[PDB]
């Protein structure tokens, strides 16, 4: 899958595609291992409202695999969220 | 848990596969096939 | 997903068969039955065999094994097409393709076409003597495309007339002269490693 | 009856006479987090609790250890343990005095009795004892009607241990480890309270957050036995959570119990045979049979050999199986003794006779993806027998005397046997010359020489492994 | 405390991995 | 938490405190033999 | 092949008595 | 029946006669070992006897 | 590591020198340094538990005082017992 | 026992093989019956073999005769209880209650084995019982109680030395040894041939000469087989005798390949009527072809199955999915071939082979200190 479906140029399917993210997250800890690189295009993207929440959750799925630090930077360039 | 319902109620593991085909088959095997030489 | 094979839209059209499989991994099992439930997972079926993915091929037969077996013969049928491709291989694949009246599947097994080009590309040539034109025309279709051309060029190899040699390989008989009695006693020194760690 | 008083008077003091008198020495031996000599000694005497009388197995009086010892669950000044020995001197209850029952009635109120009474002074194993030993060894009762929540609300007082365990107690307690011992077997009573009807839907995200509180902060054991957990209820469950394993694979830092390494080891390479990676599990499922030497008379062993030989036999070759006949496994015929039969002849219509026949057993297999590369095994076993014996054989022997019907078909099958790397046949395609040969170079001049770096690592591996198995004393 | 804990058990720590290190110095020249 | 924690996970070092007396345990050792 | 087996048997040397000597020192110390 | 080492060669005609007899350090050594792991059964049951 | 037994004696008279101010950790290991080949590191570290703790009155540096005064060379007795007389 | 009923228990392996038959089984079912107060070989073969129409003239005038024997025993124990001597009753009933052994079923297990067993210092008479366990061995054909009998035996192999009864410990418990597939002790335990020259146990001792020289032909390494077979003085009599015996050796020893089959086929002709040999006759006799072919194809590299079937008879196809089954058999390494027909044999295990048992046990029961290394912590 439900990471892959964000081809679409609209950002409210990423804002429909988090409010998943942290409702189904308790099962789905492996998926974003895979789509680092999502987390890193959508992060780097700035008019793109989840980079925020993607630092977020990255810092969730980080602290879950071991990438304390890189959920540190995240926890860094996550915002006031 | 372990048991849950259970208490209430160089050797042969190594050849009984070749050893089945001494079991059933080929009793008198180059005994009627050592007798093909002779009896055919 | 029919519209996304309408345009081959591959990433969408597996993604939205994702989402489907996801309607099925819906939480709830209670659903309206859709005419298509099992032949959507002969559509994954067949092109997640296309895309030699077996560990899929086998969490496909793990994700829902009982109903596999008895209904569906476009589940039957390429699973048994799987025993084919494992023993008996081109010897069935056209004959299949004489039973797929669900006409969704001819699509995906021109990709099993594909994985049937290059195993010819690699399993006829490069790996015996020779063998003549003939089964080069039996096996290779359309009996000489620049196809069979491409695949007897693609070899990297001239053909002969009405003969395709399978020459010209595993040459030099090689040794490694003198490497390893370097590299492992190379290895002998952290041994010796393991003689200085310990005191 | 008069023979029922004496025992479990006998026998149950002598459980916490030493676990509460032991721990006190254990929590108070204020560096205990390996000694555990009661704790693990109490857990051994509770796999016996199980198969002998439990708190009280409703034996013929009252049942009334369980309005005794969790009624004044106070650990003051030390006339507690005359607290406790005036709960020796109330076993006559179900003798002398009034017979009270209140199991399933007053077990709730009696749940709340170690909140009722006083402050819990930290040795919470006597309290999740109190958590776990009720209604666990309740399970044999086999109702599971209106008491699966009751054994559930007893581990929901276990989470209040877990409350009380990681969530007080913020100095180093080392008795954590211990409740996770504990902790973790009460998990398996969540597999036999939840998985009898239902599935642990709260130790879905409560198995990764028990593995949360229990991932790298004061993780012992925790993490392949909530791995176990984790391995063992999503096999039934549906898969790829083993690929969910995959990025995050961390398995123990020291190997535990060799019974749970054992099975640990059988869990993921029999993930690994439906996964069909072929070289690990043979060494990590045979590590995982050898390693695993006690089971029960009726079996459990030929459980574990049964369904772990099964890949095995796809490997394209197995040998004869094990090496230590049993008749209990002859009677319910587990692994097909007859169907290894039909793999190692070439034998095709006793073979699917052996299919068609025991689906039944099949079902008991659960396992159907054997026969659709074990056909193949078959043909394989044949073409690697014949192809084996002789130096060279041709397609006018083996393809139609294997009845393959065709030149072409047995050189698809030598194109998947050069091509597995079985045979080093050739196939002249002219006249129909399989022109099969042997190699040659069998010597020892390179190979084994070669192979000593894995015989001579394995040995500095067990040089090693020798010298810290001695750092421990 | 809480402050003065760690403030006793780093210096042990210190120490601790320092005349651990001179073991393998003493029994090498044991051998010796 | 700060240091209410890594006190802790400092406390834990003591195991590695377990094997110094492992080594003055094997300084010990041979010292006699020596001797 | 002198270390192959010779190095095997150094193996066999060290195993035993580490063992022995191992556990008689780990459960005979209480 | 009997032998020299006379191993038939059809198309030589030495009839090449060779061997190498001392190769004793792999006879004594695993002669050594077939006796070694007995001696670690004798061991055996010290071990699995003196823990439980 | 040095074969001058002097420097070695001086070497271990150091520690009292250094760690008065926390002297508890000196005996634990030069109770190690006691089992020396010579009577220097015997008697320097006959000398380190005195002239690190003499201020206290240790039970456990004077009961390994009493295995240094218990030694076969004589001069390294009458330095743990010096030593003794500082404690 | 012990001969006679012995032979009755080989008379119970006549009726094992011929089972299509009811004709010999009852003539010597009879006569074996109908002798020496034999209530159980018509008891036990009245449970396997043919019944009985009646019993009363034919064999209640026998268990009559075992009323007339049991009311002296009703005489004898009495006769002994008022006797004090080497436990009178016991020995003196030992004898007729070892032959109540004879008469009906195991009841001598009671009145024959403890009731020695019990008195007893010397092992003649427990030998006598450790004996009776083995004809018991015979009749109901055991597995246990020929393993008791060596229970009861070793407690008396711990003393002794003797010339010929401990040797016929050697002799039977090589008989134990050849009832399953064990062979080499059998033939090793026989080899004092000397010794076991003639006790009321016996069968013909021409016949146990037949015997170990069919455990001892294999187990027997060619200098040992010529040195034991072909160069023993004394025995080359007692194989003088029966001289298709005595050309078995010499046709195997020739190294011909016809008449290891005329040969083979009259050993063939031996070994099925052999008890506890007829569940044996398949691998003692690839024994004896696999020892054939492994001394005849060694030498020879420049080897072809042409040149084997011209002298075997015929042998073009007949020994293909023969010597098939034994390169394929585990055993044997030779080539053989397609018609190119080059059979290529094997190194003499200098070398390349024995680089593997080493590793073989030091994983395996290495392995097994491997997990009993890790039984330290827990």
């Amino acid at each position: 899958g439900i990471i892959s479906l964000l081809d679409e140029d609209e950002p409210q399917l990423k804002e429909f595609a988090l409010h998943k993210l942290n409702a189904v997250v308790n099962d789905f800890w492996a998926e974003i291992s895979e789509s680092v690189d999502k987390i890193e295009v959508l992060y780097e993207d700035e008019g793109f409202r989840s980079r925020q929440f993607a630092a977020l959750v990255a810092s969730k799925v980080f602290y879950h695999l071991g990438a304390f630090e890189e959920s540190l930077n995240y926890a860094l360039g996550a915002g006031d969220l | 848990m372990s048991e849950k319902k259970q208490p209430v109620d160089e050797d042969n593991w190594d050849d009984d596969n070749v050893e089945d085909d001494f079991s059933n088959q080929l009793r008198a095997e180059l005994e009627k096939h050592g007798y093909k030489m002779e009896t055919s | 997903a029919q519209w996304s094979i309408l345009r081959k839209d591959i990433p969408s059209f597996e993604r939205y068969m994702a989402q489907l499989k996801c309607y099925y991994f819906d939480y709830k099992e209670q659903l309206p039955e859709s005419a298509y439930m099992h032949q959507l997972l002969g559509l994954n079926l067949l092109f997640l065999l296309s895309q030699n993915r077996v560990a899929e091929f086998h969490t496909e037969l793990e994700r829902l094994p009982a109903k596999d077996i008895q209904t569906n013969v476009y589940i039957k049928h390429p699973v048994s097409l799987e025993q084919y491709l494992m023993e008996g291989s081109y010897n069935k694949v056209f004959l299949a393709k004489g039973n797929i009246p669900a006409e969704s599947y001819t699509f995906f097994i021109d990709i099993l076409l594909d994985t049937i080009r290059d195993e010819i590309a690699g399993c006829i040539e490069k790996a015996y003597e020779k063998i003549l034109f003939t089964e080069a025309t039996r096996i290779l279709f359309f009996n000489t495309p620049k196809k069979m051309t491409d695949y007897a060029k693609k070899r990297g190899w001239v053909l002969g007339p009405n003969n395709y040699y399978s020459f010209a390989s595993q040459q030099q008989k090689p040794e490694d002269t003198t490497i390893p009695s370097t590299e492992l006693a190379k290895q002998v020194i952290e041994y010796a490693r393991q003689l200085e760690m310990i005191v | 009856e008069p023979p029922p008083p004496p025992a479990p008077q006998d026998v149950e003091m002598k459980e916490e006479a030493a676990t509460g008198g032991g721990s006190t020495g254990e929590a108070d031996g204020k560096t205990a987090a390996a000694a555990a000599e009661h704790s693990q000694r109490e857990l051994d005497t509770v796999t016996l609790e199980d198969i002998k009388e439990h708190v009280k197995q409703l034996e013929k009086a009252v049942s009334g250890k369980e309005p005794r010892f969790v009624l004044r669950a106070l650990r003051m000044l030390p006339s507690t343990s005359r607290r406790l020995n005036h709960y020796v001197l109330y076993k006559a209850v179900q003798g002398f005095f009034t017979s009270n029952n209140a199991t399933r009635d007053f077990l709730l109120p009696f749940l709340e009795e170690p909140m009722d009474t006083e402050a819990d002074l930290q040795f919470r194993p006597r309290t999740g004892k109190a958590a776990s030993t009720p209604l666990l060894p309740e399970v044999e009762a086999y109702l599971q009607l209106l008491v699966v929540i009751f054994m559930m609300n007893s581990k929901r007082y276990k989470e209040a241990q877990k409350i009380s365990d990681d969530l007080m107690q913020k100095i180093s307690t080392q008795n954590r480890r211990a409740l996770d011992l504990v902790a973790a077997k009460c998990y398996y009573y969540h597999a036999r309270v939840y998985e009898f009807l239902d599935k642990l839907d709260v130790v879905r995200s409560f198995l990764h957050a028990r593995l949360r509180t229990a991932t790298l902060r004061h993780d012992a054991d925790g993490q392949a036995t909530l791995l176990n957990l984790l391995l063992r209820n999503y096999l039934h469950y549906s898969l790829y959570d083993q690929a969910e394993k995959l990025v995050s694979k961390s398995v123990f830092p020291e190997q535990a119990n060799n019974n749970e390494w054992a099975r640990y080891l059988y869990y993921t390479g029999r993930i690994k045979a439906i996964q069909l990676e072929y070289s690990e599990a043979r060494r990590t499922m045979t590590n995982a049979l050898r390693k695993a030497p006690q089971h029960t008379a009726v079996g459990f062993k030929q459980t574990v050999h049964k369904l772990l030989i099964v890949v095995e036999l796809l490997l394209g070759e197995i040998p004869d199986r094990l090496q230590f006949r049993q008749p209990s496994l002859k009677r319910s015929l587990m692994p097909y003794f007859l169907l290894t039969q039909a793999v190692r002849t070439g034998n095709l219509a006793k073979f699917n006779q052996v299919l068609d026949q025991f689906g039944e057993k099949f079902q008991a297999d659960g396992t159907y993806t054997l026969i659709i590369r074990l056909r193949h095994n078959v043909i394989k076993t044949g073409v690697r027998m014949i192809s084996l014996s002789y130096s060279r054989i041709s397609l006018a022997d083996i393809a139609q005397k294997l009845q393959l019907d065709s030149p072409e078909d047995a050189e698809f099958i030598v194109a998947k046997a050069i091509r597995d790397g079985v045979i080093e046949a050739s196939i002249n395609h002219e006249k129909g010359y399989v022109q099969s040969k042997e190699m040659i170079d069998i010597y020892s001049t390179r190979e084994p020489q070669l192979a000593f770096h894995q015989r001579i690592s394995f040995c500095l591996d067990i040089h090693n492994m020798s010298v810290k198995a001695m750092r421990f004393p | 405390d809480l402050y003065s804990r760690y403030k006793k058990l780093q210096q042990e720590l210190e120490f601790l991995e320092v005349q651990e290190e001179y073991i393998k110095d003493e029994q090498k020249n044991l051998k010796k | 938490y700060l240091s209410k924690i890594e006190e802790l996970q400092l406390i834990v070092n003591d195991k590695s405190q377990n094997l110094r007396r492992l080594q003055a345990q094997r300084n010990e050792l041979n010292a006699k033999v020596r001797l | 092949y002198l270390a192959s087996l010779i190095r095997s048997v150094v193996a066999l040397h060290n195993l035993i008595n580490n063992k022995i000597a191992n556990r008689d020192a780990e459960k005979k110390e209480g | 029946d009997k032998k020299f080492h006379g191993i038939l060669d059809q198309g030589e005609g030495v009839l090449i006669i060779f061997d190498e007899p001392p190769v004793d350090k792999t006879y004594e050594a695993a002669l050594e070992t077939i006796q070694n792991m007995s001696k670690v059964v004798d061991s055996l049951y010290n071990k699995a006897k003196k823990l439980t | 590591s040095d074969v001058n037994d002097d420097v070695r004696r001086a070497a271990v008279e150091s520690l009292g020198f250094i760690l008065f101010r926390t002297p508890e950790q000196c005996p634990s290991v030069v109770s190690l340094l006691s089992e020396s080949y010579n009577p220097h590191v015997r008697y320097g570290a006959a000398m380190a538990l005195g002239i690190c703790c003499a201020g206290t009155g240790n039970k456990e540096a004077i009961n390994l005082l009493e295995p240094m005064t218990n030694d076969p060379v004589n001069y390294v007795r009458q330095g743990a017992l010096i030593a003794s007389a500082l404690i | 026992p012990k001969n006679p009923d012995l032979r009755i228990a080989q008379l119970r392996f006549l009726l094992s093989l011929p089972e299509h038959r009811g004709d010999a089984a009852v003539r010597d079912e009879l006569m074996a019956a109908v002798r020496d107060n034999n209530m159980a070989p018509y008891y036990e073969a009245l449970c396997k073999s043919l019944d009985w129409q009646i019993d009363v003239d034919l064999l209640n005038k026998m268990k009559k005769a075992n009323e007339d024997e049991l009311k002296r025993l009703d005489e004898e124990l009495e006769d002994a209880e008022k006797n004090l001597g080497e436990s009178e009753i016991r020995d003196a009933m030992m004898a007729k209650a070892e032959y109540l052994c004879r008469i009906g079923d195991k009841e001598g297990a009671l009145t024959a084995f403890r009731k020695t067993y019990d008195k007893t210092v010397a092992l003649g008479h427990r030998l006598d019982i450790v004996f009776y366990l083995l004809r018991i061995g015979l009749f109901y054909m055991d597995n246990d109680l020929i393993t008791r009998n060596t229970e009861k035996a070793k407690s008396l192999i711990e003393e002794g030395g003797d010339w010929d009864r401990r040797n016929r410990l050697k002799v039977y418990q090589g008989l134990y040894c050849v009832a399953i597939r064990d062979f080499k002790q059998a033939a090793e335990l026989f080899l004092d041939t000397v010794s076991t020259f003639t006790s009321y146990e016996l069968m013909d001792y021409k016949t146990f000469v037949t015997y170990t020289v069919y455990v001892s032909m294999i187990a027997l390494e060619r200098p040992d087989l010529r040195e034991k077979v072909i160069k023993g003085a004394e025995i080359l009599e007692v194989l003088h005798s029966l001289p298709a015996v005595r050309q078995y050796l010499f046709s195997l020893y020739e190294c011909r390949y016809s008449v290891f089959f005329q040969s083979l086929a009259v050993v063939e002709q031996e070994m099925k009527k052999d008890w506890l040999f007829a569940p044996h006759y398949r691998y003692y006799v690839r024994e004896m072809r696999i020892h054939a072919y492994s001394q005849l194809l060694e030498s020879y590299r420049s080897l072809t199955l042409g040149y084997m079937a011209e002298a075997f008879g015929v042998g073009v196809e007949f020994i293909d999915q023969e010597l098939s089954r034994f390169i394929a058999a585990g055993r044997l390494h030779c080539k053989i071939d397609k018609v190119n027909e080059i059979v290529e044999t094997n190194r003499p295990d200098s070398k390349n082979w024995q680089y593997q048992e080493t590793i073989k046990k030091g994983d395996l029961l290495l392995n097994r200190v491997q997990k009993l290394s890790r039984v330290i912590n827990m």
